[PDB]
RNA sequence: AGAUACCGUCGUAGUUCCGACCAUAAACGAUGCCGACUGGCGAUGCGGCGGCGUUAUUCCCAUGACCCGCCGGGCAGCUUCCGGGAAACCAAAGUCUUUGGGUUCCGGGGGGAGUAUGGUUGCAAAGCUGAAACUUAAAGGAAUUGACGGAAGGGCACCACC
């Protein structure tokens, strides 16, 4: 948060779920960091750096933390959009 | 995963995945669980489209290779179908395994020697195995699941369809992911297959077990 | 029956995103509607929308983000002085720093911030935040 | 507090069904609150089925079964043991107790 | 309320007109019944003869003679 | 004396790995070793007890009581505790509800009202929380105005680092378990309520047990 | 009433998954060994101890018993957790492929192979079991 | 005391009051 | 103990029909109606649409009877961290301090009291309308732990019996 002064006032910034933009609590125990990791295409190996997301756990209580976590992927390219 | 075809599912596999039957789902169907079958076929059985079967095995997989510690990363069982197939499936990549009689409370109670604090949890059946998706939802903890056409998906953050019945079949994915847990990482080339062989991930059945000891003396 | 045309769209694309959907269908599409829905989309509370004029009371498909907290619809449409707007946009908006009051004026369908501009009220619709 | 969700009755859609009378007592009971129970029996069990078979001129004659329909009231189902009260949760379940002899 | 008409306003006020009289306090208020029972009148005090000295017992466990007069 | 961890989490805060409480706010890690709050917040954070409730359960021998204590904990800065515990011992029920609130405190976000000059001194929004019956609310003031609410929540307001504020309570406010747990849940709510500020995308910081997994298979366990 | 507490059962347990190979059959001679392997403080419990350990014997070679360690037969069990037989149970060329599943390969590149036998479709849906 | 019993014994009560009053008229 | 009660034997009005009255029931889902939206799942009833096969007319198409689905609304059920609720529980009792879809009826501590009185309806029984004086610090709801039960299921004791 800003102030008319332009300062950066709040002591911190919370995560945001990667699915359903619903700020994850400090509470959110159900929420999960899960990484995901890329590969080189020609050696096939692992590279080193991530595709990080954040699920709430709302929406993992309901059922739709895999298939969120499926469209994050076709979005990035990591899952093949011809599934 | 995405369109490299280093990483699409090779003409070998497939043999694998027909004879072992895990492309046969269940009879019903988890409304969760329509987003992975290709059709119901008469005699009331689905078919797994094996091709998004080959897509989540090998995005399970990612999220594995990216945990830098190879041993936080628990691989439960419960059922009698799982067990000699994670055991070998921890040895193979290091991680941590539970068979059969997950006692609740190993991830949310200190005092505990069975205190385990791993950063993925990776379980044959969400049925089966209902207990420890619970706990994972009292710590931060990711879930992959070999879920089938009936499995529900609560506090499943990442599924592999596939048939959890069969023992050949159970067998088939937890050597599966072996080989692509280690080919991320540089452990075995692609070129040439895997030395070990998916007959030993499988679940002996008491009774096998000594009708092919005769057949062996 | 169908009286208020406009709550039954707000209430709608309310249930919608607590549930998290992506994009929510409303039934009858009126010109008070995609009025009140552009109020919203140029603060970026919602999405890019889509109607789906047929021969009749068309549909209106709208992209949701989640960034919509409540868009609440106050009927009836009482009529608002430039004396009372502050009063009901201090038990209606949760705080002075964002959510807004759509309110109808002679020149056209605004916030309440642009009837503040404008100095001119009229009757209010909703409010959104 | 409500106890049973459908009011220990199966009357759903009527407003009003026809009662019946108890077998113990004659209480009139609705008919889909009676607790029915169908007995087949046999006219003869043990001690007279086998000497009533040699006694029989026509040798290898079945025996007539008897086919009577029951129907308590929750009193005197309960007092003859026919049902019994269960647990909070035992008491949701509704399929017949097991059937092997 | 229930009934939110813009031109419901007759109907909103007899409403609370009429159900007003089910309050304890107000029907007491707004009627002689309590104003003629009390013996003051509505007035704070008042003065009286007293004729003579009563004593009345307590009732519950709290037990005693309470002295009063016959004003 | 000195403290042994237990949680890897615990391994991490005793060897000034993480810098401060509130990244482990930030993956929403639970917290179940009260001594990692005291290294942070250890000095200028204070207690409160609020009310001994002596509850009772019936024995074939007369009364069983055990005494519930209230506590209220936080620093006067940016975060608040509440911890409940029942003992048959007053002095154990106290000692032992001071390490639950510890385990329980949470970041409150404190904002302005209208006009963004100084330091927040109000909540941001119109938020509110409930247990059982009672239904607290809490109203931004401008500055200078005080905390305007009943002796009760006021303690917790005020060891939560805001000074002004209006309330609102529905309910049965007298049972003080209910009463401190609902302002409790409105307070934890402003980290929660998403507000237009708080709309730019989230850049993805590496997790603490991520960002340390060395550390962790160097020295202990 | 003739049972045996759990002082006597737990302790029992500890020596035969310690000393498993010393400890025989009849209880006179597994009743001599305990008070050197276990120092026991009565007489009774040194019979009653060695009295139950004589009894798991005679479970023990009749097979395996749930709670216990013995590092003969669970090596038992790893010699049959490594079992790999000759050839495969997926080294088929007799694969019962049914009809409606190749147009799934055959929607995928991997449509026409060689070692894939397709099969007839057992006609009349009939899978469901009887209601009530 | 039923209030079944308390709306049958009101009932009698009343209907000698109406008996009691008519034979004044 | 008494039984003007339960139990037993008789038995009047009634119970039945026709024609008029009466307008009340725990008339209950103790849950106003209309509309929208918000999870699945397996059934079921009626109508419609589609589909291998089986079986009837037999001489097949078309019709029936099964079998697999889909659509509409209908009585329901199961399931769940939708969400709510004091809780019991509820896909409605949800979309409610983030409070406003439309509209009827109706409640304001417990008693006194659905009483008195007036009016009105009815042949009557009664129905509808409907107070106050006075009295009182509780009455009440859901749930918990006990104790108790001429409640049930297991087990025990010659301070119990056989």
């Amino acid at each position: 948060m800003q102030n008319d002064a332009g300062e950066f006032v709040d002591l911190y910034v919370p995560r945001k779920c990667s699915a359903s933009n619903r700020i994850i609590g400090a509470k959110d125990h159900a929420s999960i960091q899960m990484n995901v990791a890329e590969v080189d295409k020609v050696t096939g190996r692992f590279n080193g750096q991530f595709k990080t997301y954040a699920i709430c756990g709302a929406i993992r209580r309901m059922g739709e933390s895999d298939d969120s976590i499926l469209r994050l992927a076709k979005a990035d390219g990591i899952v093949s959009k011809n599934f | 995963s995405g369109a490299l075809d280093v990483l699409q599912m090779k003409e070998e596999d497939v043999l694998k995945f027909l004879a072992a039957g895990t492309h046969l789902g269940g009879t019903n169907l988890d409304f969760q669980m329509e987003q992975y079958i290709y059709k119901r076929k008469s005699d009331g059985i689905y078919i797994i489209n094996l091709k998004r079967t080959w897509e989540k095995l090998l995005l399970a997989a990612r999220a594995i290779v990216a945990i830098e510690n190879p041993a936080d990363v628990s691989v439960i069982s419960s059922r009698n179908t799982g067990q000699r197939a994670v055991l070998k499936f921890a040895a193979a990549t290091g991680a941590t395994p539970i068979a059969g009689r997950f006692t609740p409370g190993t991830f949310t109670n200190q005092i505990q020697t069975a205190f385990r604090e791993p950063r993925l949890l990776v379980v044959t059946d969400p049925r089966a195995d209902h207990q420890p998706l619970t706990e994972a939802s009292y710590v931060n903890l990711p879930t992959i699941a070999l879920c089938n056409t009936d499995s529900p998906l609560r506090y499943v953050d990442i599924a592999i369809p596939c048939n959890n019945k069969g023992a050949h079949s159970v067998g088939l994915m937890w050597w599966m992911l072996a080989r692509e847990v280690l080919r991320m990482r540089g452990t075995i080339s692609r070129e040439h297959p895997w030395e070990v062989m998916p007959d030993l991930y499988f679940y002996r059945d008491p009774e096998e077990i000594e009708k092919e000891e005769q057949a062996a003396a | 029956v169908r009286m208020n045309v406009l709550a039954d769209a707000l209430k709608s694309i309310n249930n919608a995103e607590k549930r998290g959907k992506r994009q929510v269908l409303i039934r009858p599409c009126s010109k008070v509607i995609v009025r009140f829905l552009t109020v919203m989309m140029k603060h970026g509370y919602i999405g890019e929308f889509e109607i789906i004029d047929d021969h009749r009371a068309g549909k209106i498909v709208v992209n949701l983000t989640g960034r919509l907290n409540k868009c609440g619809v106050i009927s009836p449409r009482f009529d608002v002085q430039l004396k009372d707007l502050e009063k009901w946009q201090n038990n209606l908006l949760p705080s002075r720093q964002f959510g807004f009051i759509v309110l109808t004026t002679s020149a056209g369908i605004m916030d309440h911030e642009e009837a503040r501009r404008k100095h001119t009220g009229g009757k209010i619709l909703g409010f959104f935040f | 507090t409500k106890k049973r969700r459908n009011n220990g009755r199966a009357k759903k859609g009527r407003g009003h069904v026809q009662p019946i009378r108890c077998t113990n007592c004659a209480r009139c009971v609705p008919k889909d609150k009676a607790i029915k129970k169908f007995v087949i029996r046999n006219i003869v069990e043990a001690a007279a089925v086998r000497d009533i078979s040699e006694a029989s001129v026509f040798d290898a004659y079945v025996l007539p079964k008897l086919y009577v329909k029951l129907h308590y009231c929750v009193s005197c189902a309960i007092h003859s043991k026919v049902v019994r009260n269960r647990s909070r949760e035992a008491r949701k379940d509704r399929t017949p107790p097991p059937r092997f002899r | 309320g229930k009934c939110r008409g813009l031109r419901t306003a007759r109907k909103l006020r007899s409403h609370r007109r009429d159900q007003k009289w089910h309050d304890k306090q107000y029907k007491k208020a707004h009627l002689g019944t309590a104003l003629k029972a009390n013996p003051f009148g509505g007035a704070s005090h008042a003065k009286g003869i007293v004729l003579e000295k009563v004593g009345v017992e307590a009732k519950q466990p709290n037990s005693a003679i309470r002295k009063c007069v016959r004003v | 004396k000195e403290w042994l961890p237990v949680t890897k989490l615990g391994r991490l805060v005793k060897d000034m790995k993480i810098k401060s409480l509130e990244e482990i706010y930030l993956f929403s890690l639970p917290i179940k070793e009260s001594e990692i709050i005291d290294f942070f917040l250890g000095a200028s954070l204070k207690d409160e007890v609020l009310k001994i409730m002596p509850v009772q359960k019936q024995t074939r021998a007369g009364q069983r009581t055990r005494f519930k204590a209230f506590v209220a904990i936080g620093d006067y800065n940016g975060h608040v505790g509440l911890g409940v515990k029942c003992s048959k011992e007053v002095a154990t029920a106290i000692r032992g509800a001071i390490i639950l609130a510890k385990l329980s405190i949470v970041p409150v976000r404190r904002g302005y009202w209208g006009n963004k000059i100084g330091k927040p001194h109000t909540v941001p929004c119109k938020v509110t929380g409930r247990c059982g019956s009672v239904l607290v609310r809490l109203i931004p003031a401008p500055r200078g105005t005080g905390i305007v609410s009943a002796p009760v929540p006021k303690k917790l307001l005020m060891m939560a680092g805001i000074d002004d504020c209006y309330t609102s309570a529905r309910g049965c406010t007298a049972t003080l378990g209910n009463f401190a747990k609902a302002t409790f849940d409105a307070i934890s709510k402003t980290y929660s309520y998403l507000t237009p500020d708080l709309w730019k995308e989230t850049v993805f910081t590496k997790s603490p047990y991520q960002e340390f997994t060395d550390h962790l298979v160097k020295t202990h366990t | 009433g003739r049972v045996r507490t759990k002082t006597v059962k737990k302790a029992a347990r500890v020596i035969i998954e310690k000393y498993y190979t010393r400890l025989g059959n009849d209880f006179h001679t597994n009743k001599r060994v305990c008070e050197e392997i276990a120092i026991i403080p009565s007489k009774k419990l040194r019979n009653k101890i060695a009295g139950y350990v004589t009894h798991l014997m005679k479970r023990i070679q009749r097979g395996p018993v749930r709670g216990i360690s013995i590092k003969l037969q669970e090596e038992e069990r790893e010699r049959r957790d490594n079992y790999v037989p000759e050839v495969s149970a997926l080294d088929q060329e007799i694969i019962e492929v049914d009809p409606d599943t190749k147009e799934m390969l055959k929607l995928l590149d991997f449509g026409s192979l060689s070692n894939l036998q397709v099969t007839q479709p057992t006609v009349g849906m009939n899978f469901k079991t009887p209601r009530g | 005391m039923r209030a079944k019993w308390r709306k049958k014994r009101m009932r009698r009560l009343k209907r000698k009051r109406r008996k009691m009053r008519q034979r004044s008229k």
